[PDB]
């Protein structure tokens, strides 16, 4: 159909050589059903062994459904060549999507498989499907149409998307529409139902011109969530957390500092004592101060975002995202309502974190996970339930912070 | 035997061309070598050229008969680079038993495969008595050459597919130059079967074993002794030496890692300790007492030989942790109570501190990764650990993990928690305040404490430095209290330390702590920043 649009790789650069994670034998047939499929529909076509590039395969589910999903793992390739696809076909990004009062995301990815792929370029997004016990070397695809996952498959598709969008669009001057990855973010200021039929408008208006589409978020709530000093009816121990909270904190908001000499001399730790004028004074001062947050705090489109999450302990978990230490960009909370193992729970917080982030700045963040490198390797794939996948590494030190936030 | 099977196509590196590396006289290896050429251009697998500038490779040739020898290396260094060909291997312990299974091997198979068109000119090898200079240049995949396995096993894979969809109840597993083949049919029906895969094979270029099926088993492959019901490790002899040599407790570890798969209760933690001084690779270590032993009760598990068993997918799969010390573990997987599938240790401490819960978790880990590899599944895990001692260790635990179902198993030594600090100071029990320091250049220090009761002591401490000091400061404010004690002190690092709650570290001073810690029965460490006047601190600090 459409002329192969010309993809090139950032010069000098050779393509993704990823090995493919083992997979559980459920995995791997459901992996089989997916790409013989897709090769009847000629989306893929097997490959030789005069191919050596290769990305991973992973296999999820969908929302909720008994549907089993294919998800890849384009960020090699994408580090690579998008790098350059997002330059010469970049798509810029909104900046007023977070003040919205309302926002929803939809998936889109099933345009892309309309398009074909440049044909010199299509041996860079082979695929194996590993075999159990290494009983065979895989069975290698490589892809013959946009593939998901891929972050020139958007950019390719850019031009069609605001030709379908621009009625839609044009109808309705007061709704934002973001394309990132796979995903269109719509946000608009109606009430809730109303905000949902301006989208059941958009969702009808988008499946009529062919493009078939399968998550509701308040931007407006979100804020830099400050520091809470506890409320106590005060032994020598508490005093003690409060000096020490107090000290790191004073470490980035100037301000707040003579408490100490309400325990002048060496007490016992369980020694409840008074409150003193000036202390209540110092302790007054200080809660306002932290109240109103800092200046200096400017998003550099240069440096990657770095996020950290703690956990909290009963579900709590909190994150901040930053990128540079102590100069926070936006800091939050997390916890679900049950059969809530603790990589599920890290699971969601992730996704749920990386999604502000594409609202909010338009990259995703690279997290400092609190887990085992191999533990999550393995039981990632399970509650995943998104388009793409965040950078990551695995932090192993968190020294008093958790209590500190 | 070259074959017609499609040509896969290989190109240079980008801006790279053909090498150049002019040979050099061998009277009887140069006559050898002609009887080989055109022995083998009879055969079509090389040609004849004429020099039109093309390139140019060496080539040797040696006495086991004689044999030809092509040097490559200057032709890899050109080509692209392939799909990698098996970087691992097929467990045994997750093979399915066959009632039959014939070992074939293909003999010529890379000369059996024809090799590029456009590829074939950077082939050219050359054969001073003026010679002639006798130019040649392969037709099919040259041995040696950087493409040779990956295309070969591709081939391979293909010739393969007409006849797997004729005979789907039989089931072949490629490996290198060598077909295994296992039915569950009658040994008629397979004798049949083999005999006309020999015969396809063939019609596509493939010679194979004569002789039968010739491999009878027990079968000697990569290091394994497969037997038509039961597997084990090719035997293994521990040397005996008076003088130890880097070269040779390398080549012990890895023997007793070979072992470690069936033999149960091996251990080899001790023994890798001494590696630590990998400085040289002939450079003399002295062995140690613990390395003496453990070298010696790895001799005691070797002396009688244990087998392991194939797997049955219909059959569930069992994974049992025992707990063996020093931060060592061993594992056993299984389907059945005493026919074991493999086995398998765990030492790795991530650290120098680590307790015996967390080092409980990475096994099982170790184990899921492993488990997923060879059968494709997960294990039920049955553990020496009380679900009691484990909920408490993960719902306090700073970092997130995943705890699969297990069963409880009574089989000591169980798993515990040696000890829990309060998350609550103790009412009316002493407050030592803590500290110590120790001048870096004077690698000299002190640590005292100095207490709610008024209570105050400094001990010299020399050889140490300003960490090792804030832990002797808590050893002390430990050794000199009450069955109670509220502990406070001002170091980051001792802080996080304990925190951790370690029930083994690899510091003499850190163990002495968790042997206090053990007898003590509410301890509760506190924390106020260092040199902030907080009161008591600047006394603990104006001492030390
Ligand atoms: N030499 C050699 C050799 C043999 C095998 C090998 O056998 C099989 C081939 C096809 C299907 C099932 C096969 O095993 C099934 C298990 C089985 O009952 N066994 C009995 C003795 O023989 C080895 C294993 C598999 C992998 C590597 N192999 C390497
Ligand atoms: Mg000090």
């Amino acid at each position: 159909p459409i002329e192969t649009v010309p993809v090139k790789l950032k010069p000098g650069m050779d393509g993704p050589k990823v090995k493919q994670w083992p997979l559980t034998e459920e995995k791997i047939k459901a992996l089989v059903e997916i790409c013989t499929e897709m090769e009847k529909e000629g989306k893929i076509s097997k490959i030789g062994p005069e191919n050596p590039y290769n990305t991973p395969v992973f296999a999820i589910k969908k929302k909720d459904s008994t549907k089993w999903r294919k998800l890849v793992d384009f960020r090699e390739l994408n580090k690579r060549t998008q790098d350059f696809w997002e330059v010469q076909l970049g798509i810029p990004h909104p900046a007023g999507l977070k003040k919205k009062k309302s926002v929803t995301v939809l998936d889109v990815g099933d345009a892309y498989f309309s398009v074909p792929l440049d044909e010199d370029f299509r041996k860079y997004t082979a695929f194996t499907i590993p075999s159990i016990n290494n009983e065979t070397p895989g069975i290698r695809y490589q892809y013959n149409v946009l593939p998901q996952g891929w972050k020139g498959s958007p950019a390719i598709f850019q031009s069609s998307m605001t030709k379908i969008l621009e009625p839609f669009k044009k109808q309705n001057p007061d709704i934002v529409i973001y394309q990132y990855m796979d995903d269109l973010y719509v946000g608009s200021d109606l009430e809730i139902g109303q905000h949902r039929t301006k989208i059941e408008e958009l969702r009808q208006h988008l499946l009529r011109w062919g493009l078939t589409t399968p998550y509701e978020l308040h931007p407006d709530k979100w804020t830099v969530q400050p520091i809470v000093l506890p409320e106590k009816d005060w032994t020598v121990n508490d005093i003690q957390k409060l000096v020490g909270k107090l000290n790191w904190a004073s470490q980035i908001y100037p301000g707040i500092k003579q408490l100490s000499k309400l325990l002048r001399g060496t007490k016992a730790l369980t020694e409840v004592i008074p409150l003193t004028e000036e202390a209540e004074l110092e302790l007054a001062e200080n809660r306002e101060i932290l109240k109103e947050p800092v200046h200096g705090v400017y998003y550099d489109p240069s440096k990657d975002l770095i996020a950290e999450i703690q956990k909290q302990g009963q579900g709590q978990w909190t994150y901040q995202i930053y990128q540079e230490p102590f100069k926070n960009l936006k800091t939050g909370k997390y916890a679900r309502m049950a059969h809530t193992n603790d990589v599920k729970q890290l699971t969601e917080a992730v996704q749920k974190i990386t999604t502000e982030s594409i609202v909010i700045w338009g990259k995703t963040p690279k997290f400092k996970l609190p887990i085992q490198k191999e533990t999550w390797e393995t039981w990632w794939t399970e509650y995943w339930q998104a388009t793409w996948i965040p950078e990551w590494e695995f932090v192993n030190t968190p020294p008093l912070v958790k209590l500190w936030y | 035997p070259i074959s017609p099977i499609e040509t896969v196509p290989v190109k240079l590196k980008p801006g790279m061309d053909g090498p150049k590396v002019k040979q050099w006289p061998t009277e009887e290896k140069i006559k050898a070598l002609v009887e080989i050429c055109t022995e083998m251009e009879k055969e079509g697998k090389i040609s004849k050229i004429g020099p039109e500038n093309p390139y140019n490779t060496p080539v040797f040739a040696i006495k086991k008969k004689w044999r030809k020898l092509v040097d490559f290396r200057e032709l890899n260094k050109r080509t692209q680079d392939f799909w990698e060909v098996q970087l691992g291997i097929p467990h045994p312990a997750g093979l399915k038993k066959k009632k039959s299974v014939t070992v074939l091997d293909v003999g010529d198979a890379y000369f059996s495969v024809p090799l590029d068109e456009d590829f074939r000119k950077y082939t050219a090898f050359t054969i001073n008595n003026e010679t002639p200079g006798i130019r040649y240049q392969y037709n099919v995949l040259p041995q040696g050459w950087k493409g040779s396995p990956a295309i070969f096993q591709s081939s391979m894979t293909k010739i393969l597919e007409p006849f797997a969809a004729q005979n789907p109840d039989i089931v072949i597993y490629q490996y290198m130059d060598d077909l295994y083949v296992g039915s569950d049919l009658e040994i008629g029906q397979h004798r049949t079967k083999i005999e006309e895969l020999r015969q396809h094979l063939l019609r596509w270029g493939l010679t194979t074993p004569d002789k039968k099926h010739q491999k009878e088993p027990p079968f000697l492959w990569m290091g394994y002794e497969l037997h038509p019901d039961k597997w084990t490790v090719q035997p293994i002899v521990l040397p005996e030496k008076d003088s130890w040599t880097v070269n040779d407790i390398q080549k012990l570890v890895g023997k007793l890692n070979w072992a470690s798969q069936i033999y149960p209760g091996i251990k080899v933690r001790q023994l890798s300790k001494l590696l630590r001084g990998t400085k040289a690779l002939t450079e003399v270590i002295p062995l140690t007492e613990e390395a003496e032993l453990e070298l010696a009760e790895n001799r005691e598990i070797l002396k009688e030989p244990v087998h392991g068993v194939y797997y049955d997918p219909s059959k569930d799969l069992i994974a049992e942790i025992q707990k063996q010390g020093q931060g060592q573990w061993t594992y056993q997987i299984y389907q059945e109570p005493f026919k074991n599938l493999k086995t398998g240790k765990y030492a790795r401490m991530r650290g120098a501190h680590t307790n015996d819960v967390k080092q409980l978790t990475e096994a099982v880990q170790k184990i899921t990764t492993e488990s997923i590899v060879i059968w494709g599944k997960t294990p039920k895990f049955k553990l020496p650990i009380q679900k009691e001692t484990w909920e408490t260790w993960w719902t306090e635990y700073w970092q997130a993990t995943w705890i699969p179902e297990w069963e409880f198993v009574n089989t000591p030594p169980l798993v515990k928690l040696w000890y829990q600090l309060e998350k609550e100071p103790i009412v009316g029990a002493e407050t030592f305040y803590v500290d110590g320091a120790a001048n870096r250049e004077t690698k000299l220090g002190k640590a005292g404490y100095v207490t709610n009761k008024g209570r105050q002591k400094v001990v010299p401490l020399t050889n140490t430095t300003n960490q090792k000091t804030e832990l002797q400061a808590i050893y002390l404010a430990l050794q000199d209290s009450g069955l109670e004690v509220n502990i406070v002190t001002d170091s980051q690092y001792a802080l996080g330390i304990i925190q951790a709650q370690p029930d083994k570290s690899e510091s003499e001073l850190v163990n002495q702590i968790i042997e206090q810690l053990i007898k003590k029965e509410k301890v509760y460490l506190a924390w106020v920043p260092a040199h902030k006047g907080i009161g008591g601190n600047e006394q603990v600090d104006k001492l030390v």
